[PDB]
RNA sequence: CACAUGUUCC
RNA sequence: ACGAGACUCUGGCAUGCUAACUAGUUACGCGACCCCGGUCGGCGUAACUUCUUAGAGGGACAAGUGGCGUUCAGCCACCCGAGAUUGAGCAAUAACAGGUCUGUGAUGCCCUUAGAUGUCCGGGGCUGCACGCGCGCUACACUGACUGGCUCAGCGUGUGCCUACCCUACGCCGGCAGGCGCGGGUAACCCGUUGAACCCCAUUCGUGAUGGGGAUCGGGGAUUGCAAUUAUUCCCCAUGAACGAGGAAUUCCCAGUAAGUGCGGGUCAUAAGCUUGCGUUGAUUAAGUCCCUGCCCUUUGUACACACCGCCCGU
């Protein structure tokens, strides 16, 4: 029956999204941290709020969490989302071209190409699902 | 004696537990030894905290019945302690062994219940619950309006139950309940 | 009875209230007894804070047709000084201080002086 | 007709009209291979053996 | 397996 | 946004902190008594806060592990642990022709207002009894009754602005109820170390409407009050009835819980079978279900809307 409400959870994310380095993993450690970085009115809530923080710390060390704004993971996500491989996914030497979309270029301007070799046609129209 | 225990003067050892179906629900030896059949309590809070209780304390916990005698464990231990000698001065053997054959032989196997009745099997903990119960109310009428005291009736029945001699209340009500279940089975 | 009940509901918002529950019971416009209810803003009902966050006043008015009941209920605002309301904060509000803007060091330097 | 040692090895669910019975996937200490389903009364634990007065009665899965 | 009915100024 | 939660008071653990000649202990030193030791709420002293008490704090979070779960919300299990759900209070939106005009100097309106439905004095009634019903109490016995002995509590209250009326120790007188003389307590002080019952031990009875039961009723004696006859209560003796475990039916309850057992509070001049709290003895059973009784969401059906206790058809 021990299910936390919003004020246990909406507050604990503010503990993480602003104070990540000032905490650790153990409960009584960041229990003693959260008393000075957050004015919690009661003692039982003081054990309540920090208790959800350590449980979410057991998730951040293990994976990414949705409602979290941590400065060190997003820069890690930044460097993988500005990523550029030294070769492109377009710089290919063998551009396999279908026999019909060969024909469409012959009427257009770029009709005769160099690095474009042609395949063989698939025999027998069989492409949609059997009904039932 | 920090090695062995004497239940007043009764030895802890040499009680073979006959049935293997109830031996996981008879706490009577080498982990469950007490000088008294009386602890502070605490056994009746959890679901299966009733499984490791000493059986002689369980009977006293079920003996304080019918109003006026509820909340009087000080005297029901004064009944069974007197009643343990009564078994010994009739048998000569361990009186607690007689209790082992008593709870084994007075627990009904199959029991009808409201489902039209479907006769179904029972739990060993249900079985030790009923076997200790049916004798505990059987002697409750044997001393009722009779010169035979409650100490003897408590001792007389499990003597008649360890042999299944069918002159005790607990044996009769076990086989009738096994038979009326055998009707709608 | 409508115009006057706003006259106290607005008089506290110029005075800086947190919320109010004004209810005018009694008979109005006929023989039948009814109840007016103009609630607005934040206003709590439960908890120990009801003693020191809400100040309750109930009065009666004498007229020719009946006796009307008024519950002038006001939720006090909060102040850490404690001169407009209670000193104690809410049981659920979590005052979290902002992190101070410190620039992380990359160089090991000493500042011996004296 | 035999007294048989049938070891309760897992519980399925509470049954009956008032929820006074529970159904168990019971197994036999007397031979491991055959195993049936049968309602039990009273509080049930895991790994206890039962005493079947008859062995051919099987309960239906609710 | 059975289990019908209603009193109403407001 | 409210309600739930949070919150409050209490319950449990901290030989750490703060201190107690109206709280207790530890010693030391005599007195008494038995064979250096033993005991004592006998008597003083300096060190202490263990017990006394209550102030601050500290302690528990699903915290750690192991399963389980989107591996999210969470759940089951283990260990460490004084606690791995103490109990209550507070408690919304809307609603009822719920109840109170017998709580009022809260009141609209109405009746009455001197031969008064106002006020006071006397006495009676509210207690009255063929009968039905509700909450209760003591019982129906031998796990008992009866008689000695032994021994354990925790909640409270006490001298009244009026108020002339308190809680009570001690010392006597009397079988008892009760009575008389001193002393203290406006209270952690005196009562009071609150010597409670149940209990425990040991008699006696012996399945008998008996020594279970104490209804009814006669006789005597004291208290309170101006006044007790329709017996205010109370003690003594004698009387000793129904009642042999309670049909149909139905109530309350899952942990110090039910029940047993007493003790204070309220009413109180006289006064608890009621009620409100307290401690004491201490469980059986259960860790489940929608069967019943209802209750909360979702769909669906509705000829219902004072709403199925609805509506309505034919003779």
């Amino acid at each position: 029956g021990r299910v936390r409400t919003k004020t246990v959870k909406k507050a604990a994310r503010v503990i993480i999204e602003k104070y990540y380095t000032r905490l650790g993993n153990d409960f009584h450690t960041n229990k003693r941290v959260c008393e000075e970085i957050a004015i919690i009115p009661s003692k039982k809530l003081r054990n309540k709020i920090a208790g959800y923080v350590t449980h979410l710390m057991k998730r951040i060390q293990r994976g990414p969490v949705r409602g979290i704004s941590i400065k060190l993971q997003e820069e890690e996500r930044e460097r993988r989302d500005n990523y550029v491989p030294e070769v492109s996914a377009l710089d290919q030497e063998i551009i396999e071209v279908d026999p019909d979309t060969k024909e469409m270029l012959k009427l257009l301007d770029f009709g005769s190409l160099s690095n474009l070799q042609v395949t063989q046609p698939t025999v027998g129209m069989n492409f949609k699902t059997p009904r039932g | 004696t920090p090695d062995i225990k004497l239940f007043g003067k009764w030895s802890t050892d040499d009680v073979q537990i006959n049935d293997i179906s109830l031996q996981d629900y008879i706490a009577v030896k080498e982990k469950y030894a007490k000088y008294l059949p009386h602890s502070a309590g605490r056994y009746a809070a959890k679901r299966f905290r009733k499984a490791q209780c000493p059986i002689v304390e369980r009977l006293t916990n079920s003996m304080m019945m019918h109003g006026r005698n509820n909340g009087k464990k000080l005297m029901t231990v004064r009944i069974v302690k007197h009643a343990f000698e009564i078994i010994h001065l009739l048998t000569g053997e361990n009186p607690l062994q007689v209790l082992v054959n008593a709870i084994i032989n007075s627990g009904p196997r199959e029991d009808s219940t409201r489902i039209r009745r479907q006769a179904v099997d029972v739990s060993p903990l249900r079985r030790v619950n009923q076997a200790i119960w049916l004798l505990c109310t059987g002697a409750r009428e044997a001393a009722f309006r009779n010169i035979k005291t409650i100490a003897e009736c408590l001792a007389d029945e499990l003597i008649n139950a360890a042999k299944g001699s069918s002159n005790s209340y607990a044996i009769k009500k076990k086989d009738e309940l096994e038979r009326v279940a055998k009707s709608n089975r | 009875v409508r115009r006057a009940c706003y006259g106290v509901l607005r008089f506290i918002m110029e005075s800086g209230a947190k919320g109010c529950e004004v209810v005018v019971s009694g008979k109005l416009r006929g023989q039948r007894a009814k109840s007016m209810k103009f609630v607005d803003g934040l206003m709590i009902h439960s908890g120990d804070p009801v003693n020191y966050y809400v100040d309750t006043a109930v009065r009666h008015v004498l007229l020719r047709q009946g006796v009307l009941g008024i519950k002038v209920k006001i939720m006090l605002p909060w102040d850490p000084s404690g001169k407009i309301g209670p000193k104690k904060p809410l049981p659920d509000h979590v005052s979290i201080v902002e992190p101070k803007d410190e620039i992380l060091p990359t160089t090991p330097i000493s500042e011996q002086k004296g | 007709q035999p007294i048989k040692l049938a070891r309760v090895t897992k519980v399925l669910g509470r049954t009956g009209s008032q929820g006074q019975c529970t159904q168990v996937r019971v197994e036999f200490m007397d031979d491991t291979s055959r195993s049936i389903i049968r309602n039990v009364k009273g509080p049930v634990r895991e790994g206890d053996v039962l005493t079947l007065l008859e062995s051919e009665r099987e309960a239906r899965r609710l």
